Order: structure tokens, then sequence, then C-alpha cells
């Protein structure tokens, strides 16, 4: 992911991970 | 917007946190 294009199921999964909280 | 910045272009994780609703 680092340097890496992120589209679709991976922008997600991404998303997901920066925007999880307790 | 978020694919411009993420997908079509390289963004960093940190320039998602503006996209958390």
């Amino acid at each position: 992911f680092v340097n890496q294009h992120l589209c679709g199921s991976e922008l997600v999964e991404a998303l997901y991970l920066v925007c999880g909280e307790r | 917007g978020i694919v411009e910045q993420c997908c079509h272009r390289i963004c960093s994780l940190y320039q998602l946190e503006n996209y958390c609703n």
C-alpha cells in the first residue's frame, strides 16, 4: 500500500482501516 | 475527490482521514 494506487476494494480496505475507532 | 486523489493519483493513508464521515 506504501506509494500504491488505492482503488475499489483496496480503497475500501484502507478507508475502513483509517476510520476505524474504539 | 478521494478517487482522484488516491486511486487516479497516489495519496498517503493520512489523506484518507478527511473522508471519514
